[PDB]
RNA sequence: AAGGCUAAAUACCGGCACGAGACCGAUAGUCAACAAGUACCGUAAGGGAAAGUUGAAAAGAACUUUGAAGAGAGAGUUCA
RNA sequence: GACCUGGGUAUAGGGGCGAAAGACUAAUCGAACCAUCUAGUAGCUGGUUCCCUCCGAAGUUUCCCUCAGGAUAGCUGGCG
RNA sequence: GUGGAGCCGCCGCAGGUGCAGAUCUUGGUGGUAGUAGCAAAUAUUCAAACGAGAACUUUGAAGGCCGAAGUGGAGAAGGG
RNA sequence: GUGAACAGCCUCUGGCAUGUUGGAACAAUGUAGGUAAGGGAAGUCGGCAAGCCGGAUCCGUAACUUCGGGAUAAGGAUUG
RNA sequence: AACGAGAUUCCCACUGUCCCUACCUACUAUCCAGCGAAACCACAGCCAAGGGAACGGGCUUGGCGGAAUCAGCGGGGAAAG
RNA sequence: AAUAGGGAACGUGAGCUGGGUUUAGACCGUCGUGAGACAGGUUAGUUUUACCCUACUGAUGAUGUGUUGUUGCCAUGGUA
């Protein structure tokens, strides 16, 4: 994986209100809606140094 | 009264469906457009949202002369008629 | 209908409801006790 | 289908079957627990007299919250409730579990029902709505059974 | 056996409320039969739906 | 609104035509796995703007 | 010097076609192996999923019984 | 009555607007939201996936905008 | 025991190579639990029908309520 | 209709089934509405809560005062 | 002066604020019929002293211990958010 | 008669009350060029959940005695 893997934009919540710190997506709506952005543990997500 | 009583008072729309773009984002008091700017003669396509390239390049579309010319090209763009 | 409401609709959504059921729970601080603990 | 422990006497011992019935679980399981074992024409008279209130079912594991009635002593117990919903449809078909029984040619008035379980369903959803703009969902718990009937002999 | 298309249609062409209308459910099964409006005139000519008058509001006191 | 447009009530009959069941024979056809019309907006659940 | 022209060797992750892979095998691979930039949300910029497999063949359970029907019991199809 | 209210129009982020509370600007304001640069930096918390066999410590010196850290020696192992 | 079409040993080579934890991520399921709950604005009752089946449907008779700034009759906006 | 009145209360015209359910019994604890002998703020940070007076007529009106006010002051008497 | 859902003190009238509580009604709660969630959750749950990371539920030594439960209850779980 | 001193997470907030402290508004004094500071002062200021186990208070119970009932005795535990 190149590079590209990153073309889901999101953040982190950005406060303890009782989940992990981990980048969740943004929006509402569809199931994707809070759910786990990149990182290598993630579903959906980038791996861990994506091969070159 | 910021919450749910405010909600109550929206009843007059602002984005109308464009002419050109088709995609709700005709905006009536200013008389332009979201995504394409309509009044503008060129079409408002931006490198800082590379996804919305992909919604609309050529390619999503029907391709109706398109389809004529990547088809007529491989022959060289032959003019008569053909010999029976 | 026999099947067009037995055959044809039990299959058309039967998950429609299910469209997340929740969007997140944004209530957004929550903690409006206001405490400050003796400062 | 395939049932559990098919029966030994299988010539004379019926069996019948309801899937995907909308009844709770908890009030299905434990009606079972009631008739378990009792003569088929004393069971059904059983079941009238709980929809009709004379004679009660109780209630030995989901014992959560369940207020006490006096018809309950008889069964050894405190806690009782008298299911007309749950003791409808395994009274409904216990006159299908007979009416197949004397279809295959045998006299029912010989049989006890043998075996009996409830066995869940998958839960199908709706939703309701809670405080703070918050969801939770409405499962119904619906419930298969299962049943076998055996001629005393 | 519905009967609410008969309770509307009946007070636009006896020009009146929806409740004052209507008394004798003895035919029954023949002021169900008709749903318009020309055959449900024929119902008041032969008097199965009435008006049945105003309720009384005496100014004597 | 009662008060429409030409281009709101040609776009209208555009959302009424394709909101509608499918027919039963396609779904016995070769080479579908389709077995119900899952676009069917709904006009209290689900809300066009516009 | 303060006017001008010029193929070749060269760069290509968009385009039409292609060929191959010490790759990935459906929570992987692009977001999308399926009616995916679709369903859906947001006034808008925009955000955006889930979802592959019966069998070799539909041969998809005729017919009889019970029940208002769901669903059972028999019978049958198939090596299953 | 310095009154309340419908629609039209104007004013846009270091900017609008304020009979002034750092209020209000789409539940978001002592600087809104969306996208990219960006997987931004972290001397800081959280985690860091198989087994056996052998060896097995350190919190001290000197210096640093050093005192929750690093360098240097000390102590350890592997190779000879 | 099921399963129905591919698989393993050995010498070497190459890895996105081994899970109990990360308020991990997606998905699933209990315990709580047949519990909390179905309590704002007075109020229903009798017979008949259609019906497999009636406290909730229709029809009547009575009892009532909103009470002309309406729990009525009509439109704008929005809904399609 | 009553009343100064589009006040509150009740009724006709015109609507509906008491507001997303009923059946039985009438414990605590609440929730909303009330009453209480004798004392009358002793309660409590606090006369908070609740109570009291409330409409009309005929009398009657002080301190102060920018000479407009205080004021429906207070204090009474009548009301079918 | 007037005015103020402004702040403070006293007086008159009044009253369950109180002395000192009691009763009655409605809607719950309670029980049945039907439908039926979430919060939270290592394992779970009787106490005294001792030591211990100096205030344990689980260890030590003692005291002791019966199924399954309902209506409450607000001491504890250094409860939960 | 006496108006003894004390402890129990400075006993006691899912028991209450908010008076003060201790957020954001505001006024004065002193300090500071200033933003502001002030165990100096005043006024205005949202108090969340028990349905889990335990403790307890009540209520059916349970085992053992053949089923069952009546009349009883009391180990203990409370204490005026
Ligand atoms: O509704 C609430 C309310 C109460 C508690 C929470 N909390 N607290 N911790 C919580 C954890 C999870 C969920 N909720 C939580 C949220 C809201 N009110 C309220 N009351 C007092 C202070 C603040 C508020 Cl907002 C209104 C305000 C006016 C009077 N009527 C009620
Ligand atoms: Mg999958
Ligand atoms: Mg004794
Ligand atoms: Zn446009």
């Amino acid at each position: 994986s190149e590079l590209a893997g990153h073309q889901t934009s999101a953040e982190s919540w950005g406060t303890g209100r009782a989940v992990a710190r981990i980048p969740r997506v943004r929006g509402g709506g569809t199931h994707r809606s809070g759910q786990g952005a990149f990182g290598n543990m993630c579903r959906g997500g980038r791996m861990f140094a994506p091969t070159k | 009264t910021k919450g749910t009583s405010s909600f109550g008072k929206r009843r007059n729309k602002t984005h109308t469906l464009c002419r050109r773009c088709g995609s709700k984002a005709y905006h009536l008091q200013k008389s332009t457009c979201g995504k394409c700017g309509y009044p503008a003669k060129r079409k408002r396509k931006y490198n800082w949202s590379a996804k919305a390239k992909r919604r609309n390049t050529t390619g999503t579309g029907r391709m109706r002369h398109l389809k004529i010319v990547y088809r007529r090209f491989r022959h060289g763009f032959r003019e008569g008629t053909t010999p029976k | 209908g026999v099947c067009r409401k037995a055959a044809q609709p039990v299959e058309a959504g039967l998950q429609i409801p299910a469209i997340l059921g929740i969007l997140g729970g944004i209530l957004a601080l929550l903690i409006l006790i206001l405490l400050l603990l003796l400062f | 289908v395939r049932y559990s422990l098919d029966p030994e006497n299988p010539t004379k011992s019926c069996k019948s079957r309801g899937s995907n019935l909308r009844v709770h679980f908890k009030n299905t399981r434990e009606t079972a627990q009631a008739i378990k074992g009792m003569h088929i024409r004393k069971a059904t008279k059983y079941l009238k007299d709980v929809t009709l209130q004379k004679q009660c079912v109780p209630f030995r594991r989901y014992n959560g919250g369940v207020g006490r009635c006096a018809q309950a002593k008889q069964w050894g117990w405190t806690q009782g409730r008298w299911p007309k919903k749950s003791a409808e449809f395994l009274l409904h078909m216990l006159k299908n579990a007979e009416s197949n029984a004397e279809l295959k040619g045998l006299d029912v008035d010989s049989l006890v029902i043998e075996h009996i379980q409830v066995n869940k369903a998958p839960k199908m959803r709706r939703r309701t709505y809670r405080a703070h703009g918050r969801i939770n969902p409405y499962m119904s718990s619906p419930c298969h059974i299962e049943m076998i009937l055996t001629e005393k002999e | 056996s519905m009967l609410r298309l008969q309770k509307r249609l009946a007070s636009s062409v006896l020009r009146c409320g929806k409740k004052k209308v209507w008394l004798d459910p003895n035919e029954t099964n023949e002021i169900a039969n008709a749903n318009s409006r020309q055959q449900i005139r024929k119902l008041i000519k032969d008097g199965l739906i009435i008006r049945k008058p105003v309720t009384v509001h005496s100014r004597a006191r | 609104s009662s008060h429409k447009t030409f281009r709101i009530k040609r776009f209208l009959a555009k959302k009424q035509k394709q909101n509608r069941p499918i027919p039963q024979w396609i779904r016995m056809k070769t080479g579908n796995k389709i077995r119900y019309n899952s676009k069917r907006r709904h006009w209290r659940r689900t809300k066009l703007g516009l």
